[PDB]
């Protein structure tokens, strides 16, 4: 079944812009066997918007503990 | 940049997908048994199509009897294990590509038949008997392997769903670019280009009571097509939904996901068709 | 007098347009293709019916050969 | 100031006591000043509650990034 | 267990909180000028108790030059820095521990010279000269090492908040418990038996006027334990909402959040009471 209708990943809008200031409370949605998708809310525009895996600051907070 | 929306709903789904599943299965498993046992197992064919027939309707009879195991995946949840998914999908991609490649081969053997209507009558025996294998199964069965590797069953919430995964999205946008290729555009050219020039060279003749081979073919293959056709777009749709193309839709993307379901459903109607055309003229 | 109260939606349209686009573009352009190939190449036409359906079909060529840049222009972004 | 009222984190009740498969959305919670503020959204009840920053669970799921 | 969700723009207090920070620092300043000035540079102190009075000025005035820092603080947010804000923290700590030692000094002085008013004049002079610095200022100081050490300025969502910032609850559930202790327990156990002494000790006089100048001593005392009784029960509820007891109430943690506030914030007119009661006998 090379279609996939079950299982869709949120691993979506990796962006590399993300300011830490601005960043919310990040949440780190419980995906089993999937990707680290952190989806964090930005406190500027009150929206939740995703973050790649990758970021500095995101790695940062994902250490500070 | 709002990730999914991950939203379930599929209270109609998961009731029509079954049913449609259930008459699909028995229509199809009743007219390929037929199929079968009159003209594979008496031996009781007479033109040449028939043979290619037999092969779509042995292909078809593999595919039906896994059917009510997407049924059971419907309407309920997964309990069959991993073994059991991966012939699933191992039978579901051979037949798909199976089918297609059967159709390809009978076009060829209708141009062949057609055009050079004198000199190729060994060419025709020797394709139809010791190279349609090798044309119809080796190449359908090497297209499967990632299907072999990359099928399992994982921990959804107490789901235990069969699907394919795999590492990244890369992989899912250029396999389902793989199977929109070779599902619909080289063969669908092939039979195109074989056509064209059987109608090209059909009317140099009298009107020659050839059509009548013709006419049971192109019908079954325009029926073919018709039902594979809007899944087809609807995965090219989701294809280029991936790749941030159309990326504002995400309800539309779930309206996507929703008529790539029924019209996968929908698309299955292919296979009763083969002994249908068999139970009429 | 509220002005348009304009609203998109088309979630349905947006993904059913590019289907009924791409079955008509595809028997159009298969169809016409026939019908100029024996009709109009080889002129095997016997009545006088034929040559207004030859042109019909020309027009008809015309209009399928860009069908496809509609279903674009329905799906996604005008390029 | 002996006593101490305006950087006052949301450390309250750290329970020890949580299911990985009713953790649905473990959002950390990004404020300075503090500790590994993991707030942790039920699934069986749909209400936020405090996670330890020791637990098992906490750690697999931080590890699995 | 929704954690704190300590967010609750309460904008009455970052009205009313400079308002009374400005009155008291404006009368703070002036009477503890006045004072210092007549009492402290001129030598107009007669009696043994305005020696005790002139220390409670001074620390009153320590308080006070520094108020203006927490009504910037209370408007708008810190700017000064981090020296500052320990300057700040460990003036106000030394301050109200300072004045009830004082108060405690009074109280002993008044039980020394009504129960002992024959041989107690020379440990009177002892007391009001030499071992009062060591009974007052020296355990002031000693107890805000970990305000010198814990006092600092975080990095905020540009507010930049100063306060004392401890490892754990634990340490601020103890220094809670200890600053409660230290200024309400044992100095007011001590006030309290040393007056019931001293009224004990009263009755058997005939009616003396030397009662006359212990009016205004407890007059003093009275005024400064009912100005700090509802911050200390205000911060003992909220001890006691921490380490798990009371636990049920958030938004009775904020309100008692915004009652300690309030009360603290009236809790600083024992700065008032001092030349007040020097404008009146």
């Amino acid at each position: 079944k090379p279609v996939s209708l079950s299982y869709r990943c949120p691993c979506r809008f990796f962006e590399s812009h993300v300011a830490r200031a601005n960043v919310k409370h990040l949440k780190i949605l419980n995906t089993p066997n999937c990707a680290l998708q952190i989806v964090a809310r930005l406190k500027n525009n009150n929206r939740q918007v995703c973050i790649d895996p990758k970021l500095k600051w995101i790695q940062e907070y994902l250490e500070k503990a | 940049k709002e990730p999914c929306f991950r939203e379930e709903n599929a209270n109609f789904n998961k009731i029509f997908l079954p049913t449609i599943y259930s008459i699909i299965f028995l229509t199809g498993i009743v007219g390929n048994g037929l199929v079968i046992l009159v003209m594979g197992y008496q031996k009781k064919l007479r033109s040449m199509t028939d043979k290619y027939r037999l092969h779509l309707s042995v292909a078809d009879l593999l595919f039906v009897i896994t059917l009510p195991f997407w049924a059971v995946d419907a309407v309920a949840n997964w309990y069959f294990g991993n073994f059991l998914c991966k012939a699933v999908h191992v039978i579901y991609t051979v037949n798909l590509y199976s089918s297609v490649l059967i159709l390809a081969f009978i076009s060829l053997d209708r141009y062949l038949a057609i055009v050079h209507a004198t000199n190729s009558q060994r060419p025709r025996k020797l394709l139809a008997e010791k190279v349609v294998y090798v044309g119809v199964w080796i190449p359908a069965l090497l297209l499967t392997i990632p299907d072999f590797i990359f099928a399992n069953v994982s921990e959804a919430d107490d789901r235990y769903i069969c699907d394919r995964f795999y590492p990244n999205d890369l992989w899912v946008v250029v396999f389902q670019f793989q199977h929109i290729m070779v599902g619909l555009i080289l063969p669908g050219i092939v039979i195109l280009s074989c056509y064209c020039i059987i109608i090209s060279k059909l009317s140099h003749s009298k009107g020659h009571q050839k059509r009548k081979a013709l006419k049971t073919t192109v019908i079954l293959i325009l029926a073919f097509f018709a039902c594979w056709l809007p899944y087809y777009i609807g995965i090219s749709i989701d294809s280029f939904i991936l790749l941030e193309i159309i990326k504002q839709g995400c309800e539309f993307e779930n309206t996507v996901h929703k008529w790539i379901s029924i019209t996968e459903a929908l698309a299955f109607f292919h296979c009763c068709l083969n002994p249908i055309l068999y139970a009429f003229l």
